[PDB]
């Protein structure tokens, strides 16, 4: 049953009540598991919008990085969970954290063809020039993968960056 | 059918 589940599994399953009890019976709201994942990260990775909101409101650290330098943001960006991404951005989280996978939230959003995530990240100052291990930046990924709608959004932003440099 | 470990995809 629920008692045999980690606080992380409860978050990921969207078990609001059970989670709410576990984090009040002890200070496990920011407890990292073996991979360094927090309950917030598990909720983000599984699209549990209501749980993400509850956790954030109750003091879950949105900026904590996992052992691979994963964030709740990068996990939610890779899956295109636009509402969760917005909530994390509203917390003032860093958007340019480079992880041990050679990724950033923007690179993940582009890779997943998640155009709304891409727009949000760019507005929060995500850098479209940061590259993967293989030397692909956000524009390079969009072009190669054939994500023309993402490419269009990045292009409009690049024009603005260019206008600022001139 | 239980939620899988969070994992970022390869890029």
């Amino acid at each position: 049953g629920a008692n045999s589940l980690s606080v992380h599994q409860l978050a990921a399953q969207g078990e609001m009540l059970y989670l709410a009890t576990r984090i009040e019976q002890e200070n496990v709201i920011n407890h990292t598991d073996e991979e360094g994942f927090t309950p917030l990260m598990w909720a983000a990775a599984h699209g549990q919008i209501a749980v993400v909101e509850f956790l954030l409101q109750n003091g879950a650290d949105p900026q904590l990085l996992g052992k691979g330098r994963e964030s709740a943001l990068s996990l939610a960006c890779s899956k295109g969970y636009t509402d969760i991404v917005k909530m994390l951005l509203d917390c003032g989280v860093d958007v340019n954290e480079y992880d041990w996978n050679g990724g950033t939230p923007l690179l993940y959003a582009v890779h997943g063809n998640h155009v709304k995530c891409v727009k949000m990240l760019l507005e929060s100052g995500a850098d479209p020039t940061i590259e993967t291990d293989s030397g692909y930046n956000s524009m390079d990924l969009a072009v190669a993968l054939g994500y023309r709608s993402v490419q269009q959004v990045i292009e409009s932003h690049l024009l603005k960056l260019l206008q600022n440099i001139k | 059918l239980l939620p899988t470990l969070p994992k970022l995809p390869s890029l």
